[PDB]
């Protein structure tokens, strides 16, 4: 049993800044005999494999930036990014390999930018789901930070809770940001039976609702 | 180029068993250690297994999280590591991923897991495979569109637009669970002078029911 340990869980950053994130085994990972340190980090950003950045604790893969940089020996080690860039937004892990091999369990890197409003889509039931007897209305919200943000939806001037999935992506790897969907889903039979389908988005860049709305007679 | 494909992931029934495939190339196969990796949708990599190379005897090592439970082998006159997984249970639902491991026995020898495949999903769960219904999403300088990609079962599915070639300005949110039928949304952003002037149309998959959908946004 080698326990690893990363800290911090997560941070944000914002460009150009240093970054600086921990890993310990619970034994040492020194063969004095070779004086290697079997431990190596990762990066895995959104939806894509783990990719090795440094191995040996110090050593870069070829290609790897040399803003990235990998210390310490024995239990401790450290993976520094200097001058942090936005397509670093990843989940680091570190990794020994010392006793067969055993993964940390990650520190995720997030970026800090300025606030930006979201912009917000809303876009009635298709035919094609009507036919069917189900009623979805879809709010996308673009673009936005903080990711801090909230949704109501509202029928005929009343807030519906009731049947509504969010999902939020992850953050934008070019601009920072990041965006949410939101979800109503009515019976056909519900549907046709209220005509203002309204979502109101809730986000610290405004003081009053970011509202989008259709009736369903145009 | 080294190359490393997984296939053979999918659903399967609690206590079930399944064999997981990692097709290899670009690289002299018998030389080097192999493992497999895994990774529960939001959580860390867990090392599985790996087998050591021709010097080494072809020996393996497990997790003790899957020994006596996982079996990892290799043939060598086709390239191929597998991994044959039994008495399946839940917390085995995640992507497995094969990667090249060591060979300890080159002078350009260095300890790490260095490629990476794409991963292969399973999902451990007594629940239905069911298709996805896709729909368009049309409004009511730049305009946004997208598809909804909803109810089906197990996860994953792909979505691209333009087949690939619409790639900036997409967004595809991550799917959501609900009463076991999963939901997920894409949305797409464009100039308007190219919409709906120029065809704009998301393409969807579901491997599990091998579905393949193309929805043409159309403004209505
Ligand atoms: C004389 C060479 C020692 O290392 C090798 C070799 O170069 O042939 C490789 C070594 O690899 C593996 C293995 O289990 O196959 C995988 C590799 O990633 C590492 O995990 C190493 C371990 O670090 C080896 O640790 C041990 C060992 O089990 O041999 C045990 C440790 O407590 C310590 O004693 C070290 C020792 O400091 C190494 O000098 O050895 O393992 C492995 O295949 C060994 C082989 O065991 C040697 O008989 O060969
Ligand atoms: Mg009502
Ligand atoms: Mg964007
Ligand atoms: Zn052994």
């Amino acid at each position: 049993d080698i326990v690893m340990t990363q800290s911090p869980s997560s941070l944000a950053v914002s460009a150009g800044e240093k970054v600086t994130m921990s890993c310990k085994s619970s034994q040492s990972l020194l063969n004095s005999r070779t004086r290697k340190n079997y431990l190596a980090w990762y990066q895995q950003k959104p939806g894509q494999s783990p990719k090795l950045l440094i191995y040996w604790a110090s050593t870069r893969e070829s290609g790897v930036p040399d803003r990235f940089t990998g210390s310490g020996s024995g239990t401790d080690f450290t993976l520094t990014i200097s001058s942090v860039q936005a397509e670093d937004l990843a989940v680091y892990y570190c990794k020994q390999s010392y006793n067969l091999r055993t993964f940390g369990g990650g520190t995720k890197l997030e970026l800090k930018r300025a606030d930006a409003a979201p912009t917000v889509s809303i876009f009635p039931p298709s035919s094609e789901q009507l036919t069917s007897g189900g009623a979805s209305v879809v709010c996308f919200l673009n673009n936005f930070y903080p990711k801090s943000i909230a949704v109501k939806w509202k029928i005929d001037g009343s807030e519906r809770q009731n049947g509504v999935l969010n999902s939020w992506t992850d953050q934008d790897k070019k601009d920072s940001t990041y965006s949410m969907s939101s979800t109503l889903t009515l019976t056909k039979d519900e549907y046709e039976r209220h005509n203002s389908y309204t979502c109101e988005a809730t986000h610290k860049t405004s003081t009053s609702p970011i509202v989008k709305s259709f009736n369903r007679n145009e | 180029e080294v190359k490393l494909v997984e296939s053979g992931g999918g659903l399967v029934q609690s206590g079930g068993s399944l064999r997981l495939s990692c097709a290899t190339s670009g690289f002299t196969f018998t030389d080097y250690y192999m493992s497999w990796v895994r990774q529960p949708p939001g959580k860390a990599l867990e090392w599985l297994a790996f087998i050591r190379n021709k010097a080494k005897g072809y020996t393996t090592e497990y997790s003790s999280s899957v020994k006596g439970r996982f079996t990892i082998s290799r043939d060598n006159s086709q390239s191929f590591l597998y991994l044959q997984m039994n008495t399946l249970r839940a917390e085995d639902s995640a992507t497995y991923y094969c990667a090249r491991d060591i060979n300890p026995g080159s002078d350009g020898y260095y300890d790490a897991l260095d490629y990476w495949g794409q991963g292969t999903s399973v999902t451990v769960s007594r629940a239905k495979t069911t298709p996805p219904s896709v729909y368009p999403l049309a409004p009511g300088s730049m305009v946004t569109l997208g598809c909804l990609v909803k109810g089906y079962f197990p996860e994953p599915v792909t979505v691209t637009w333009n087949s690939g070639s619409l790639s900036s300005g997409v967004h595809t949110f991550p799917a959501v669970l609900q009463s076991d039928l999963y939901t997920l949304s894409s949305s797409v952003t464009v100039p308007s002078s190219t919409w709906p002037s120029e065809t704009v149309t998301c393409n969807v998959a579901h491997p599990a029911s091998s579905t393949k959908v193309d929805k043409k946004i159309v403004p209505r």
